[PDB]
RNA sequence: AUCGCUUCUUCGGCUUAGCUAAGAUCAAAGUGUAGUAUC
């Protein structure tokens, strides 16, 4: 619930501002979120502290 | 036990199967002496309750006679010797139990 | 005396059909209704004659009388024979009346599905869901799918589950879709329950619930064998080399040799 | 006779809902594409816009009365 | 026997014609049979001592 | 020892190996008692432990 | 049926333990002073 | 009638007909599986 | 038993496999046999022919 | 016979009567008899759901839809809204209130648009805001709708007090935006 | 099986008990009078009282008290057996009343004798029975 | 649109004749008679 709130707020702001002649000063907030999400997806179970 | 089974059942039933309940009784007794836990899984458990009463009732009579014969044997000066081997068998089982 | 030839004769389905056709031609509506209504009373009418009767009243535009002509037909026959009457009744109602009369329309489907045998139940559950989706409220439409996979029975329950999976996902997202995957795996037959296990593992691994994904695969592995289901073991192996480690890769190989031993009694 | 006709209404369900090919991504919309109240909100929207049009007519008098004094 | 066979051939080619169309034919047969034969089927369709 | 059904002749998992080493530290040499808990029996415990 | 006569509830107040087997007799003396009981422990016990 | 569906007796001991009734059923009476074993954690305190 | 049940299941499935072309043909064979109806009789009353 | 039965039987046994009675009317009822029996069947069928679980908000919404389409007498619809509303969620976390809150908004819409008793729609909102656990969460919809309602009564002083205590109890972005958009329109 | 008999101590009348029913009979003919029913256990005791009470004890340990004149049942006591015996052993098989008829003695499969006594403290107004023919 | 004999498969029903100290106990080898296969 917290995640989808923050995401929808940020994406809506992106669609309002972007497409203007002085864009490119803005770090691509929706697409960079996509890029971050696909990078984080590779993950593994850690072993054990005792064994 | 036979009278109790026939009364336990109500009417119109397989009652020749009542003879099979006496087999379960004898097994419940043998398991008691072995100290193996007797538990038939599917049993008509009002039948189980009745068998468990009669097994425990025999176990009481069987231990009480084991005590009584041994007390006689301590006083024993008599030709006990078959009663001795019986009573040694029971007391061996009661110890291991 | 009731001589059988004339005493039977009024049970005349060829002749009642010919009589009804002439009343459509020359009777005008009110006499034609009496003829069909008598044909119902006799129990001579075929389901084709009920549908012909309704189409007559519909073409006249006595639409409300057409609906009761179907209704009376539904009282006449029993399944399978009613099925074409229900198909025509429920679609015909749904078109004109189906928006405003929706409160009445839900009573038709309930009245159908209470009697419906599982194999015919598939299509009628889906038109009920269409009505309740577009006009009705959303939770009621989803509840019909929960009812559909119970009613349809085992050869095609899989189709009802995959609709339910898609439609919950389409509105409430994958996080609310989790319980009905677990119901499916526990309920639809083993060929599809394995397939649903792969489906469910794909969700948990894209969300990153990799510890849940293992228990999905491991719970599916016990009703799979490595001698013919190699595609299941390959996809688990490709998962465990990606998202796993030595301590759980060996756990995979333990259940593999355990499960094959179950089948490989030779 | 169109014995199949029930199938013609449910064709959208039979075609695009009766199966799903794959899923292999997620995004902020897919996590929650509609709010859990979306259909209660839908049933209010016809009535809610009458209130809106009364509000726009009401606020026009509030301005007009302020400038009348 | 001939009359029995005329009913057997009549229904079987009706299956064939529906099958030549490619259809549900047990449903099609269900149309005509259901009025009378459902009355006939109602006739067609421990505790020991 | 060998031929009874339920004698569990399969590989030693993680928790069975955990329990066996935990119990070897707890008991010392009690192996007939250790055998019921791990139910892998007496010989299977001892050869695994060694 | 007709009109139950009212009778007071019955309440318990003894457990006399001392047979070493089932009890299966009681009789009360004419004198009402003592009752006898007989048991599957093959012993008759007379109680006051 | 089902409530009195008495299972047939399968002895570990007697067998006067000499029947073979052997592997699965004879163990199914055995009941060994039901009593699990667990031990007081005092033993860990004693050892260490 | 595992060899026999594997074979028997296979032969059950193989008979069930394509249980329609045979049935539709055997239905077709029966249908056309009945509809062909009268075969020629070719009677033998040779003393009438005499 | 069916109609006689419905009276003396009314709650429990009518469940059988209504299924036959509605089939009966499905022919002969067609204009007036069908819609009467199906709605009255539906009415008692929703009351069964409410006796099972008064927490079934979807049953109350579907029930209130039936009665409004009936154009049921106002006092009966008020009694049904006020029965529905008394089922305050036991969890006191906003995820559970999201369906329950429209059970109040629909009541205020009914009182404003259908009953046209604006002095009673004030009381619906005051009763609503006296029930929300504001120090834990708020529905900005309530404070917004209550504010705009007083603007339709031309009472800016009331509307500002509503939005003012909204920000004072729970300063929330949806409130600020609505209050600012209001003062911009003014 | 008719495991128990009792002759009512001041009427020409006797009762007999089986798992089926407890039946009442008029002597000497032996003609039948209405049954005391619903105590569907293996019964084997009856005691009957000078005041008109009959009591039936059952092999399952349950114990019913009845009014002879009407066959109304107005006590069900379930015996609880003394330590180390609970489930099977609860059963009853003896009963007698003392000669006054104010104490009941029962003998028990739990190897105990138990004795019962009548409550007095506020009974008749709290308990009542109506008419219900 | 009513009609009959037979074969087959297929479902439910369809019996361990006590007890005790498990009643007690653990040699195998070589000589004589009966059964099966070949000339
Ligand atoms: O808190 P905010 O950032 O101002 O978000 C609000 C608020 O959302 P919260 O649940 O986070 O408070 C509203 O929710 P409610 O408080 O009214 O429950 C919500 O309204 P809905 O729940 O009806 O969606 C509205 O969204 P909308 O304006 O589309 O109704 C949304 O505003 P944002 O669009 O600015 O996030």
């Amino acid at each position: 619930e917290q995640i989808v709130k923050i995401g929808h707020a940020s994406d809506s702001v992106r669609q309002y501002i972007d497409g203007t002649a002085t864009s490119g000063l803005l770090t691509d907030y929706t697409e960079s979120a996509r890029a971050n999400a696909v990078a984080a997806r590779t993950m593994r179970t850690p072993m054990l502290k005792d064994t | 036990v036979m009278h109790d089974i026939l009364d336990m059942m109500p009417d119109g039933i397989k009652q020749n199967k009542a003879r099979v309940i006496l087999q379960h009784l004898s097994e419940a007794w043998r398991c008691w002496k072995a100290n193996i836990p007797w538990k038939v899984p599917g049993l008509p458990t009002p039948v189980e309750n009745m068998i468990l009463r009669y097994v425990k009732a025999k176990a009481d009579w069987w231990t009480n006679s084991a005590h009584y014969n041994r007390e006689r044997v301590r006083r024993g000066a008599t030709v006990d010797k078959t009663v001795c081997k019986k009573n040694l068998g029971r007391l061996t089982r009661l110890y291991l139990k | 005396n009731m001589q059988s030839v004339q005493a039977r004769v009024h049970r005349s389905p060829i002749l009642w059909a010919m009589y009804a056709d002439y009343e459509e031609c020359c009777g005008t509506v009110e006499s034609c209704r009496k003829v069909y209504d008598k044909m119902i009373e006799l129990r001579v009418a075929s389901p084709q004659m009920i549908m012909n009767y309704a189409m007559f009243l519909e073409e006249n535009e006595y639409f409300e009388l057409a609906f009761q002509a179907y209704e009376k037909g539904i009282a006449l026959f029993k399944w399978p024979g009613v099925f074409d009457i229900w198909n025509t009744y429920l679609v015909k109602f749904i078109k004109r009346y189906g928006g405003k009369k929706l409160e009445r329309a839900r009573d038709l489907f309930e009245q159908c599905l209470e009697n419906c045998p599982p194999t015919h139940a598939k299509y009628i559950f889906l038109l009920y869901a269409k009505l309740e989706e577009e006009h009705g409220l959303a939770r009621h439409a989803l509840s019909i799918y929960n009812r559909a996979c119970s009613g349809v029975d085992r050869a095609d329950m899989h189709s009802m589950y995959n609709i339910y999976i898609k439609k919950v996902q389409e509105m409430y997202g994958i996080a609310q879709c989790r319980p009905i995957f677990e119901r499916a795996i526990s309920e639809l037959p083993e060929d599809k329950s394995r397939a649903m296990s792969l489906r469910y593992a794909q969700l948990e691994t894209t969300v990153g619930e990799i510890d849940r994904a293992r228990a999905i695969y491991a719970h599916a592995a016990e009703i799979s064998d490595p001698k013919v289901h190699v595609k299941f073991w390959d996809t688990w192996k490709n998962f465990e080399v990606a998202h796993g480690n030595e301590a759980t890769v060996r756990d995979m190989l333990r259940v593999r040799r355990s499960v094959e031993a179950s089948y490989n009694v030779n | 006779m169109d014995l199949d006709i029930v199938q013609r209404e449910i064709t959208e369900h039979l075609k695009d809902v009766l199966h799903e090919k794959a899923i292999d991504s997620v995004d902020l919309a897919m996590l929650a594409p509609k709010k859990i109240d979306w259909d209660l909100k839908r049933d209010i929207e016809s009535k809610l816009q009458k209130l809106e049009r009364r509000t726009q007519k009401a606020v026009a008098t509030i301005i007009r009365q302020r400038l009348a004094e | 026997k001939k009359e029995r066979d005329q009913w057997q051939v009549k229904e079987l080619q009706d299956r064939k014609a529906a099958e030549d169309k490619g259809l549900d034919y047990e449903r099609v047969r269900s149309l005509e049979m259901s009025a009378d034969v459902t009355e006939k089927l109602e006739q067609k369709r421990f505790t020991s001592y | 020892e060998w031929l009874d059904p339920g004698i569990k002749k399969t590989e030693w998992s993680r928790e069975e190996d955990e329990k066996l080493l935990h119990l070897a530290k707890l008991m010392p040499t009690q192996w007939r008692t250790i055998a019921p808990i791990v139910g892998r029996t007496s010989a299977q415990c001892l050869e695994r432990y060694e | 049926m007709m009109k139950p006569k009212w009778h007071a509830p019955w309440k318990l107040y003894r457990v006399a333990s001392g047979h070493t087997g089932w009890v299966r007799a009681v009789d009360v003396e004419p004198g009402n002073q003592w009752f006898a009981s007989g048991g599957a422990d093959r012993i008759i016990k007379i109680w006051d | 009638q089902n409530d009195w569906k008495i299972p047939p007796c399968i002895s570990n001991w007697k067998n006067p007909k000499g029947f073979t009734v052997g592997l699965d059923k004879r163990l199914a009476a055995d009941g060994r599986g039901l009593q699990q074993t667990h031990i007081n954690e005092n033993f860990a305190k004693l050892a260490d | 038993a595992s060899v026999d049940e594997e074979a028997k299941l296979k032969r059950y499935l193989e008979k069930q496999a394509r249980k329609e072309q045979e049935l539709k043909e055997k239905r077709k064979a029966k249908l056309e046999k009945l509809t062909a109806g009268p075969a020629k009789h070719m009677f033998e009353d040779q003393d009438y022919l005499s | 016979i069916f109609k006689y039965g419905l009276d003396n039987l009314p709650s429990n046994r009518t469940e059988e009567i209504f299924k036959h009675y509605t089939q009966h009317e499905k022919k002969f009822g067609e204009r007036v008899g069908i819609e009467d029996v199906i709605i009255s069947k539906r009415k008692t069928q929703y009351e069964k759901m409410v006796e099972e679980n008064g927490y079934n908000y979807d049953a109350w919404f579907d029930y209130l839809r039936l009665l409004e389409n009936e154009e049921t007498d106002r006092e009966e619809v008020e009694d049904v809204y006020e029965r529905a509303i008394a089922n305050i969620p036991p969890h006191s976390e906003k995820r559970y209130w999201r369906r329950y809150i429209y059970l109040w908004i629909n009541y205020a819409l009914y009182e404003e648009l259908v009953a046209k008793d604006f002095d009673r729609a004030r009381q619906v909102y005051k009763a609503c805001i006296d029930i929300i656990p504001h120090k834990t969460f708020t529905f900005a919809k309530v404070w917004i709708m209550f504010a705009h309602f007083e603007i339709r009564q031309l009472d800016l002083n009331a509307a500002r007090k509503i939005m003012g205590v909204a920000i004072g109890k729970c300063p929330k972005d949806k409130l600020f935006r609505a209050y600012i958009d209001l003062e911009l329109q003014l | 099986s008719v495991r128990a008999l009792t002759i009512h101590p001041r009427l020409n009348m006797f009762a007999s008990a089986s798992p089926d029913n407890i039946k009442q009979w008029k002597l000497p003919k032996g003609e039948f009078m209405q049954n005391l029913s619903g105590h569907n256990a293996i019964i084997n005791t009856l005691s009957s009282n000078d005041d008109g009470v009959v009591v039936s004890g059952a092999d399952n340990g349950s114990l019913c008290f009845w009014d002879w004149r009407s066959g109304f049942c107005f006590q069900k006591i379930q015996t609880k057996p003394q330590p180390g015996s609970i489930e099977s052993e609860a059963g009853i098989y003896a009963s007698c009343f003392d000669k006054t008829g104010l104490r009941l003695i029962t003998a028990e499969a739990d190897k105990t004798i138990k004795m019962y006594k009548e409550d007095d403290e506020a009974t008749e107004e709290s308990h009542p029975i109506v008419w219900r023919p």
